[PDB]
Formats: structure tokens, sequence, C-alpha cells
């Protein structure tokens, strides 16, 4: 329903989510909503990485769960 | 600026000088009131001895009382 | 048919008990009588009325429950109360809202009793009574705020009737249930701590301590009253100071009365001092200022100990002034006065050799401690000798020392910096010491006149000529005045620059007036040396021993003045 | 009248005490602090006679502090204006009418520039503030033509963009990058909390919010740590579950602290937000095993032994509640027994609010007696702590394990409690 | 002459002699009691210790003190008293 | 948005001109963005070296993809097609350097060592130039 995103600056917003849904999505409406192009966003929640193919509900997305941002860095 | 002299008896030597006078002449002013020689003839506002500071150096404004110390070894 | 005959009896015998030998119709049929019934008496009659029917109802049902029917009682009572009360307690807490005013504790107390049945119907009254105690409080404070802001005694009796009223309200109509009395004490609290009167802050400690001052002291109060009705008076005090926020600024104020009681010995009772210690102890103050007032009372108990001793002491000996008519104090820091800033005064002869005495005194037995001398606590009293008769009279240290400057001039006047010269003393101290010794309160004959007349202390100018008077007149002939009304414990800082100038110009004045001497008169003994700048200097200042002795030392190093060998007291000019 | 002037003459002019954690904030929403902004402008614009986009740009650069922003005006107004990245300067570089970017030849009522004159035409630089905008960027966007650091005014970028939600983003992002950059303002964490603290010297001490109710240090802006250096005790916090993956594959940027990652390859590495460069090998700029357990068994005990004392204080805060609603139900009782009324008996919760305040900063002082000394004044502060360790050991079975009480004890206990905690809390 | 001299009330206060004023171990100045003599509402009767290096404290503090170390709570030179207060 | 116009036009200016170390770059049959480049130097004298082109969305504000399909042995050079170009980089690309320049500048890359994606590499190449001289000599016809 709705979770919340532990930016790397430390607040706090709220997002509304899907009950099952891609996690392209949840990072368009980061980068439309704080800034962070897509590709340069890692998403983990409770210390696994969340790829770009497998829907959300799979690694246990539901309500009032803290995810964290972490800025992607190449070389 | 009106100023007054006293001494050790305690005479009250009167005198109305400019706001812009000098210490030597100022001193040598007291001559005509009462008959002393320029040399033996000490003035001391606040403490320390005055120089010769022309007028208001020193602030001697409004109604002020100086001693007027005479010399020691000479006299 | 056995609900029939039990009808009937609401609108006008063993058979019904032995039916029994169930209830669900009995119930039904209660609630359906009472709901056609109760609205139509309601709005027939009122709330006043139905208050009544509802409370000779409920006890008519509980007798007729326990005659015909039976656990099942607490049933029938618990439907009746929703059936009368439960549904119409909106209008009844209406009526309770629109009714606390105009004193109508015999209804109230029958609301109170059929409304604490049902839960949760009390606290509307809490409510409203909170805010008529607030309300009423507020409004009658404001209402006199002239007379009250000026005097002690007259916020003090304000505030305790403003208590006696609620308290006897509460007792009359509520019954005394805890509850309200936690209500109506939050009320209180928030009524004594405002700031409306004030402002046209922080002031109720301070005439609450007033109050406590007037009581304890020795005013006339005091006296029209005897020692029970002093402790009602301070136990009714400590039961409004009971209700306060800010406790330390009392103390503090408590505490400096309690220095200026207890330095000049003004006091009524000692054990009500005491007693009132273990009061305020008791009551919840801060625990360091009531330790620092129990330091105090070991303190003066130690010090009149040890004044005893060195009057016993020094009794053998007879000094300048006699051993049977000096007192002395010696008092802890922390707990009465924490700064040691340096006070620059003249110092009479008499009492400038009597410090080394008691410095040699508290250092035979102690080992290890200092002592510092507060010229602002210091009393005593000096006799005055006019043309008219001998007068005796109490002055402080300040005092002292503006006045022994006409002791070598009696006749004649002193200008303003000629006091700053003598005397030794700031501006800000001297006009201060000055007004009080010209301008007291009545004293229709005054000790100094001015000629300069002015009408504030700050309006002097360097040449107010000032003279002793000689018609002053208590006409008797012989009796005592006091001058010294709330001696100040606090004073301004002290700046070096205005006593360093004045020591410099005693320094060279003191070289004057002894190459002087010596130049009219070539040859001169020690002592008619000392009478005779004594004499020269009277209408400079007076001279003290180790300034002289260090400028015939100086002398003696430039060789203005030559020693002799004849003695030790002889001098020859160089 | 006797009692005329006694407010003057008390206490030797020095009473009461002063609190060692005290700091003036004043809570902004969102409106006024778009104010105070622009307010902090037209000053200096008015001073130095130059435009309001101008004004904001070199505002920005220094901080938005006016008095160093004006004696470095007065000392050299050329390098105050090439500092701030508004004139080109005097070291840089140069076909004529000809856009370099889309390669046609174009009219006269176009080809808009910078004061560094490089032309670029009115179709080019909308695409460029378009991807810049998008990407995430609202003080970063520069002259295309290469090195030439030129920052461009806002009153040059707004006619550009093309739709009112470019628009609204980069109005947006401005205002984030302008609160970041002010040294008397910051933002509050927490949930959406459009709330900006506004102090009078940036110090770090204890704040709070008028919206949520949030506690943080003014510079680590994550939790109230009185005795701490910020930096300590974000250390403590690192070394001491997503915590376990972090910490072993991220690392914080050494300017502005952020989180990040590599994500494969080389190893110089420069941050996406700071513009720093370091080293991902040990960090650092560019101007560059027998017994192991028998030795790290000191480190791994003294870790633990500092640890329990950290998590009993830490669970204190957790059950505070049930101690406030124990000394509530106790109070209720004895005024319904009629052993006396309310107001008699709440000296209890000031004991207890005293305890919380105590179990707080005795909790916050072992990081600081962890990372501190070898020497006396680390043997004096654990001391101290043990002293107040047995004060609050007293006091808590003088108020929770008992049920006799003395008002007199308690109040004294409670201030020899305050003593020992300012004690502790003297050297900050 | 006139204004002669009858009778005179003295008041002085008393306090320690020592170039520190803090306990160094409590946050008690010198001149006030320590905290414990405060709890048990002692009658004044705790004084202060001087040590070789010249340093101040109550004796009550260091009394309680020299049980667990055997030296000065600022440097660490053996601790033997020089003068007790009182 | 005029993306494609510039890169007809580039496409259009290298076919007007010839250059001799970067041979010539193509397009895949109307992929219009996916395009194969081809470059020779002068210790790889010998060999028709291989590119891949790709250029993304607003083209001439977004720097290109490069990489390698033929091995070579350099370290400035990954394993697989990572060429370390700052031109190339985000952090110094502007928008007016041509693919044509990109291609040139990757040739003189190739030219010279530039002392890093391969640690072993660097390490080989600071001692001697011996083994510089002698597997990359040995890299073009096979691996
Ligand atoms: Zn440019
Ligand atoms: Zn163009
Ligand atoms: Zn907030
Ligand atoms: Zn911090
Ligand atoms: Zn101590
Ligand atoms: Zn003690
Ligand atoms: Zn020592």
């Amino acid at each position: 329903m709705q979770i919340f995103v532990k930016t790397l600056t430390g607040k706090t917003i709220t997002l509304e989510v899907e009950p099952s849904d891609t996690i392209e999505n949840v990072k368009a409406k980061i980068q439309d909503k704080e800034g962070i192009p897509p590709d340069q966003q890692r998403l983990i929640f409770a210390g696994k990485q969340l790829e770009d193919g497998r829907t959300l509900s799979d690694y246990n997305i539901q309500k009032e769960s803290t995810l964290h941002l972490v800025l992607r860095l190449r070389g | 600026m009106l100023i007054k002299v006293k001494t050790l008896t305690g005479k009250e030597i009167e005198i109305d000088i400019e706001p812009t006078d000098k210490v030597e002449r100022i001193k040598e002013r007291v001559e005509e009131k009462e008959g002393i020689p320029p040399q033996q003839q000490r003035l001391i506002y606040s403490g320390k001895q005055m120089n010769d500071k022309t007028a208001a150096d020193y602030k001697i404004l409004g109604g002020s009382v100086l001693h007027l110390v005479l010399a020691l070894r000479g006299g | 048919s056995a609900m029939k005959l039990v009808h009937a009896e609401r609108l006008g015998s063993q058979l019904v008990i032995g039916v029994r030998e169930f209830e669900k119709a009995y119930l039904d049929s209660t609630e359906r009588f009472y709901r056609t019934q109760a609205p139509s008496y309601l709005q027939q009659n009122g709330v006043q009325n139905y208050m009544k029917y509802a409370d000779a109802k409920l006890k008519e049902e509980e007798k007729r429950a326990l005659r015909y029917l039976e656990n099942s009682v607490e049933a029938l009572m618990e439907c009746c109360v929703n059936a009368l009360v439960t549904s119409f307690k909106e209008t009844i807490l209406a009526e309770c809202q629109g009714m606390i005013k105009r004193n109508e504790t015999e209804k109230l107390h029958l609301m109170f009793s059929l409304m604490d049945k049902v839960p949760n119907g009390i606290e509307p009254m809490l409510k409203d009574l909170e805010e008529h105690i607030i309300s009423a409080g507020l409004a009658d404070m404001v209402a006199a705020a002239e007379t009250i802001t000026t005097d002690s005694e007259k916020y003090v009796e304000q505030l305790l009737t403003l208590f006696n009223r609620f308290s006897k309200l509460v007792k009359e109509a509520f019954q005394d249930d805890p509850r309200f009395l936690t209500a109506r004490d939050k009320a209180y609290k928030a009524v004594v701590n405002d700031a409306t009167i004030f402002k046209l802050e922080s002031k109720c400690p301070e005439l609450l301590a007033n109050y406590c001052d007037m009581l304890l002291r020795k005013t006339p109060l005091s006296k029209k009253l005897t020692s029970e009705e002093i402790e009602a008076k301070l136990k009714e005090v400590l039961l409004v100071l009971k209700y306060v926020q800010n406790k330390d600024v009392f103390m503090r104020y408590h505490k400096a009365h309690l220095t200026r009681r207890l330095i000049l010995d003004i006091s009524a009772d000692s054990e009500i001092e005491e007693n009132m210690v273990e009061w305020l102890r008791e009551v919840g103050m801060p625990a360091d200022y009531v330790n620092k007032l129990a330091r105090m009372f070991q303190d003066i108990k130690v010090s009149e100990d040890l004044n005893q001793a060195f009057k016993e002491m020094h009794k053998n000996n007879k000094l300048a002034l006699p051993a049977d008519s000096v007192n002395i104090k010696i008092l802890n820091a922390g707990a009465w006065s924490r700064s040691s800033e340096k006070v620059f005064v003249s110092l009479p002869t008499e009492l400038e050799d009597l410090i080394p005495e008691v410095e040699e005194f508290y250092k035979k037995n102690h080992s290890g401690r200092k002592l510092h001398w507060h010229h602002l606590m210091s009393n005593g009293i000096i006799t005055f000798k006019n043309e008219v008769g001998q007068y005796d009279l109490e002055v402080t240290t300040f005092q002292l020392a503006v006045l022994f400057a006409w002791n070598q001039r009696p006749r004649e006047k002193i200008s303003f910096e000629n006091l700053k010269l003598a005397t030794e003393l700031p501006d800000a101290e001297l006009r201060r010491t000055l007004w009080s010794l010209v301008a007291f309160p009545k004293l229709k004959r005054q000790v100094l006149l001015y000629e300069p007349q002015v009408n504030s202390p700050k309006d002097f100018t360097e040449g107010t000529l000032f003279s002793v008077n000689q018609e002053f007149s208590l006409v008797q002939k012989r009796g005592k005045i006091n001058l010294i009304g709330r001696l100040q414990l606090t004073t301004e800082r002290m700046r070096e620059e205005e006593n360093e100038g004045i020591v410099q110009l005693r320094i060279l004045r003191t070289q004057e007036a002894i190459i002087q001497i010596m130049k009219m008169r070539k040859k001169i003994s020690n002592a008619q040396l000392q009478t005779e700048l004594v004499e020269i200097l009277k209408n400079m200042f007076l001279p003290q021993k180790k300034m002289i002795k260090e400028q015939i030392e100086w002398l003696i190093e430039h060789k203005y003045i030559r020693r002799d060998e004849s003695d030790i007291n002889t001098f020859i000019y160089m | 009248d006797y009692y005329v002037g006694v407010a003057s003459d008390v206490e030797q002019q020095g009473a009461d005490a002063f609190d060692p954690e005290e700091y003036q904030f004043t809570c902004l929403t969102y409106k006024e602090s778009e104010g105070a902004l622009n307010e902090h402008m037209t000053s200096l614009a008015s001073v130095l006679k130059v435009s309001h986009s101008v004004a904001k740009l070199i505002l920005v650069n220094f901080h938005w502090q006016v008095s160093e922003i004006l004696d470095r005006y007065k000392s050299n107004s050329a390098q105050l204006l090439v500092e701030a990245r508004v004139q080109p300067n005097p070291s840089k570089h140069v076909p004529p009418h000809h856009c370099a970017v889309c390669m046609q030849f174009v009219r006269k009522e176009n080809l808009l520039s910078l004061a560094c004159q490089h032309q670029f035409c009115r179709s080019c630089w909308e695409q460029h503030c378009s991807v810049l905008v998008k990407d995430g960027v609202g003080v970063g966007v520069s002259c295309m033509a290469q090195d030439c650091p030129l920052r461009t005014p806002e009153d040059f970028v707004f006619p550009l963009l093309p739709n009112e939600e470019l628009r609204e983003k980069y109005r947006r992002y401005l205002f984030r990058d302008y609160v970041e950059s002010h040294y008397q303002l910051q933002l509050c964490p927490g949930a959406d909390c459009p709330m900006v603290i506004r102090v009078q010297e940036p110090r770090a001490r204890r704040v709070q919010c008028n919206r949520c109710n949030e506690v943080f240090c003014f510079k680590c802006r994550q939790m109230y740590h009185a005795p701490t250096d910020c930096a300590t005790i974000r250390k403590w916090l690192t070394k001491c579950e997503t915590a376990n993956y972090i910490s072993a594959h991220t690392k914080d940027c050494p300017k502005c602290n952020i989180c990040i990652e590599k994500n494969g390859g080389c190893n110089h590495m420069q941050c996406s937000k700071c513009k720093h460069d370091f080293c991902w090998m040990c960090l650092g700029d560019w101007k560059t095993n027998q017994s192991q357990q028998a030795q790290a068994r000191e480190a791994l005990k003294k870790y633990l032994f500092y640890f329990e004392r950290w998590e009993n204080h830490n669970k204190s805060l957790q059950l505070e509640a049930q101690t406030y609603q124990r000394i509530h139900e106790k109070i209720q009782e004895r005024v319904m027994n009629n052993l006396g009324t309310w107001i008699d008996w709440q000296y209890l919760q000031n004991a207890a609010k005293l305890l919380a305040k105590c179990r707080y900063t005795l909790q916050y002082t072992y990081p600081y007696a962890y990372y501190m000394e070898s020497g006396p004044r680390k043997k004096l502060f654990e001391y101290q702590q043990a002293q107040l360790e047995a004060e609050i050991e007293n006091l808590s079975w003088k108020v929770e394990r008992a049920d006799s009480y003395d008002r007199g004890d308690l109040e004294n206990q409670m201030h020899i409690a305050e003593q020992r905690r300012r004690t502790l809390l003297k050297d900050f | 002459k006139m204004f002669s001299l009858k009778k005179w009330n003295a008041v002085a206060m008393w306090s320690w002699d020592v170039e520190c004023d803090t306990c160094a171990i409590c946050r008690v100045q010198v001149m006030d009691a320590c905290l414990r003599c405060q709890a048990e509402n002692k009658q004044e009767d705790c004084v202060v210790v001087w040590g070789e290096c010249n340093h101040s404290f109550h004796n009550c503090c260091m009394s309680l003190w020299v049980k667990q170390n055997n030296r000065c709570p600022l440097c660490q030179q053996d601790w033997v008293v020089q003068r007790i207060g009182k | 948005v005029a993306a494609s116009s510039r890169l007809m036009k580039e496409l259009e200016e290298i076919r007007k001109a010839g250059m001799k170390n970067f041979r010539n770059i193509q397009v895949d049959e109307a992929n219009l963005l996916t395009w194969q480049g081809l470059i020779v130097p002068d210790p790889y004298d010998k060999g028709a070296f291989r590119i891949e082109i790709n250029f993304p969305a607003e083209y001439p504000f977004k720097p290109p993809k490069i990489t390698f399909k033929t091995k070579i042995y350099h370290p400035n050079i990954d394993e697989k097609g990572q060429v370390c170009l700052p031109v190339i980089s985000a952090e110094n690309w502007k928008p007016a350097t041509k693919t044509d320049q990109v291609i040139q500048s990757l040739i003189a890359l190739v030219n010279d060592p530039q002392p890093p994606l391969r640690a072993d590499l660097a390490e080989e190449y600071s001692k001697d130039r011996k083994k510089f001289a002698k597997n990359a000599e040995e890299f073009t016809k096979k691996y």
C-alpha cells in the first residue's frame, strides 16, 4: 500500500506502491520525486538487492516497510 | 568651561577660561589671583600629574577641582 | 398474566412469590413502561423534577425487586439506570453546565448521586468546575488589581478567601470526592500562577516573602497578635505557598529577609523561625537553600559562643574602646555572602585597631581560614553633642565615615569633592548615604542641611555645601533616633582608578603638609609633628599612621628630611 | 516605606543557574523560509549594484555569509565575481555566426550567449537544460563550451524550459540547493515535514520540530548526543539485517557523507554530488597473524563491557512509559484512599523525569569514555559515572521499590543526582 | 569633639585559603559542604586537606578516594598529607 | 529531438573526407544508431581492429558507448571492451566533439601507454618495455 524510503541524506519520504509492481516503476517514482536517475539507484530491503526483473511482493514488500537507497557509481 | 583651584589650606581660587587654552598659560593665570612663581606651581586632576595636553586632553570640563600642589625641594 | 398484576402496582400479594417457583419478560415490561412514561414526565415537569423522579423511581424499584423478585437485582438496576439516566445524561449535563453558578448545591448533590452510577458521566463535572474556578478567580483578581499589587497582606487575604470559598463549595455540593478535589487543585494552581494582574512577571514570591517578614519581624502587626495566631497565619501562608512553581525566588527573598533579621536581632521569636525552617523543608522546597538556612542558624549560635569567649579573654586588658561595648560575628561565606569584592571606605581609628586583634584571636584556635570584613552589615551607636543637647543615634559604616568629617571642623561647610576625598567613597554610594543623612522619611528636624536645594539625590553638583545642624532636636534634650532602615546587602562593582587617584592625592598632600611645617619650623619632635599635621589638614582629610610613616620613610629616601641621633623620635631638616 | 526597592538588593547580583544545554531556534515553514532567503538577497543586491540572479548566484557559493562577502568585495571586487563563477577568467582562450552544436548558419535575432561570449543558438540550450533538470541538478547548469566554469543565471533558464512541470522541478531543486547552502537553515529529518529550522549560530545542540516532534544534532541530523563528538558517535554506530550488507559492500563519501557503492571496474572514484575525488582502496585524495584471537580478546571484551551499559540504558527508554504509568497508578491509589490530595504527590513524576534524563546522558557518556584517552581524565570520568550510577540505583529503589515516602530525603537526593549529572556533562 | 563612639557591631565572613576553589572530584565549591554531609545533615564538620604538591580537596572526598587509588586526582604523585584543615 | 539530423550530417561529413589511421565507420543497414568502427595504428602496425558504437538518445549532450570486439593487450583497455577515455566518459565530454574526434583520440590512445584498468599490464610496462614489445607484438594475429 504505502512504503517509506530512507534517502542518503536521511529524510524519509512516503511514496505509494502497488500490491505487486516492477522495480522500474518504483525507481521512476523515486527519480520523478527526488531526482537521482534510475540507473544510479540501488534499493536494498532486508539485506537483498532488488533486481530489475523480480516483482516487489517476491521480496516481501508489504504495508509500512522501510527501504534504503544507495547511489550507483562507476570507476 | 569654568574651573576652580584649591590650595593646601582650602582657599578656593576662581578662574574662568576658554575651552581651548594652554596648560602653562592657565598655570600662569593663577599668579594674578595669588602671587606664586610659575615653577612652584603643579596641577593635579584625577591621580597622575598634569603635563604641559593643551586644554581638554585631560577632560577638564565643567566645574572641576584641581589641587594646587607646590614644589617640594625648592618651594 | 403474571406481569399484568405487577403492572397495576405502578399505576395503583403472596401470589407472585409462588409464581417464580423466567425474568426476561419482567425486564422487558419495565423497559417498555419507562420508555413510554419517562419522556412525557420530563417534557411536563423539567429536568429539575426529572432528577427527583429518577431517584425515587430507582429506590422504589430496588425495594420492589427485593420484595417480588430475588443477582438478578443487579441486572434490573443496570437496565433501569440505562433507561433513566444513560439516555438523558446529555440534557442533565447541559443543565449542569448552565447551572454551576448561583450556588444551587441542593440540586447538584442529587445530580451527582444520579450520575455517579453510569460510567464516564463525571468528566464534564470536572470540566465545568475547572472553568468556573479559573474564570471566577481571574475576574476577582482583576476586579481590584489597583489595591492588591502594592500590599502583600491584601493579596494573601484575597487568595485565601478564594481558596476557602471554593473548598466550602466543593464540600457542600460535591461531598468531598477526591476526583473533584484534584479538579479544584488543578484549577487553583492555574489561577495562582498568572501575570495578568501584573504587567500593567514573577512577583508573587516577593509579596509572600514580604508578608512572612511582616509576621516574623517586630512590626506593629506582630505586636497586635499572640504566638498562636502567628503560627496559624504562617500555616495558611504555607498552604498557599504549596501551590507555586517558582520556589527558588521565594527562598532567595526569604533568605535575604532572614539576613536582615538575625543580623540586626529584630526578630520576635527564634523558635518560630526554627519551626518555619522545618515546615519549609516538609512542604518540599529545594534542599540547597534549606541546608543553607540551617547552616545560618548554627553559625549564629557558634558566633555567640565565640563572642562570649572573646569578651572573656579580652576583658583583662582595657583598650581604647571598652571590651563590654563591642560585638563580633564570624560567619560562613557560602551560606551568607559569596562575593569577595573589595569595598573602599575610610575608617575611624577606634575600630581600625580592632581588626588585628580579632584576626589574631581567630587564628589562635582555628588554623587555615581567611576573614573578609563586610562593611555593609556593620551597625553601631554614636553620640551627637549639639549646642542644644546630647543625643545618641544608630548609623552604619558609610554614615559614620561621612559624619566624622566634621569632628575637626565643627562649624564649617564641606563640598561634594571634599566628601569624595575625605570619606574615600565612590559617587553612587556617597549620594545614597548623603540622601539618607539629609532626607529621611519623617524626621521633622534633620541632621545635615544643604544650601542649593534640589528634589532628587542624583541632582547634586560638585559645589554643594553641607553643614551640621546646630538646632536639631528630637523640644526634648535626650533621646535615641534610628537612621538604619532596610540595610543594603549588595553594592555595585567598585572601580580601582578612583581609589588610586584618591591615594595619590593623599600621599602628595601629606608630603606637602610634612615639608611645609618642617620649612616653617626647622626642628620638631614626632608627637607634636603628628598633632601639627592633624591641625594643618583639617580642611582636606584626616591622616593615618601607616601613610604618614611611609611618607617619612620616602622623605628620608629622597633626602628632603634627615634623621637624628639623640633619640628615635626626632627629625632634623636637611 | 520599608518594602520599596527590595528586588534590586538580592543574591549579590547572582542567583539561579545556567543550563549547559540551551540553543535558540525558530521553526519556519516553507513560505517563511522562501521569504527569508529572498530578504537576505536584496541587501547585497542594493549594496553591490548588481542584478538579483547574480546576487543569489554569488550568495550560494559563500554559504550566505554577508559580512565576509562585503569584506572580500572591498578587498578584491574582481576576484569576488571571478571566484563565484560569474565572469570569465582572464586566462581563457577563444568562425563567426555559426552554431557549434547543431552546425548551421543562423540569424542574429538568436544565438544567445553568457558573459563568456560563447555563441549557441536558441534551438540549442533547451535540450541541455532539459537533460540537466531531468537528471536532477539545480545549480550545476553551466556553459556548453569546453572549459567554461560559468554558471547560468536563473532568469536565463526560466524562459528556455518548454513546459510548467519542468519549471516546478527546477524551482524545487533550486530551493533544496539554497537551503542546503545556507548556514543558519536546515531541513527536518522525518516523514513529509515542510519545516525548516533557523538558528543564530551553527553549532551541535539539541533541536526540535513543531509538527512532528523530532530531535537531532544540528550537524549530523541523526540523533541527539551531547558529550560525544558527532563524528565519533557516527563511528560508534557504524562499528557495533541490512547493516552487514551496508558495512561490507558500501563506503562513505569523504566531504559530504553519502552511502555509495562501486558498480565495477577502475579505481578512480568520483562523487556525483559533491565532485570530490577519492580512492576506493583506502580513501584519501589523489595527492599521494599468530595469537590474533588472543590479541583481539581484550578489544572484544572492552566492546561488550561498554555495549552492555549502552543496551541497558537503551532499553530504559523503551520501558519508560510503564514506569510513568506505574507512578500514575500509585498516585491515584493514594489519592483515592484519602491519604492526601493531588498537589501533594507530584514530585514522583519529577523524580521519574530526572531518572530518564540521567539515564540518557549516562548512555551517551560511554562512547566518549571509550574513544577518549589513557590518562587521569579517563581515570576520573567513569568514576564520576559510577557515582551517578549508584545514585540512580538508590533513587530508583526509593521511588519504585518502596511504599513509605519522605519528601525531604527525595528532594535532597534529586538535587544530588542533578549535581552529579552536571558534573559528568561539565566538559561539554 | 562631637560624634563620639559608644557601641559597635562587627560582621566578618570566613573562607578557606586556597589557590583552587573547587574539589575536582565533585561539583561543589570549597567553601560549601560536600554532598555526603548535606545528605546526612552533618553539622558542618568536614575540612579541607593539603597535599605535598599543593592540592585542596574535601577530607570526605579524598578519604573515600584513597582506598582505591593512592595518588592525586590531578597529578600522579604519591599522596602524603601536609596540613589538615581543622 | 534533433539527434537524427546530427547523425546524418556527421555521416555525410565522414563520407566526404577520409582518414588513414581510422579506416571507416559503418551503420549496420539503416540502424541509424548502431555503428561499426575500424582502426589501424602504426607495436600494432598490422591489423584491422573492430569497434562497436552505440549512440544514446539526445546524443550531442550524452556521451556514446565504446567497446572493442577484437581482443587487445593494453593497460588502458579492460579485458573485454572497457576503454578509459575522459572524452568518452561523461566527466570530460562536450557537445562539440564528434565521433571522428573520439575515434582519432582512441587511435592516439592505442599509440602510447598511459600509466589504469589492469594492474598487471601497468606493472609489466613500468619496469621495462620488452614485455610490451613481445606479448603486445604477438597479440593481434591470435586472440
Ligand atoms: Zn562559455
Ligand atoms: Zn544550435
Ligand atoms: Zn519535523
Ligand atoms: Zn552530531
Ligand atoms: Zn568534594
Ligand atoms: Zn563532608
Ligand atoms: Zn598532586
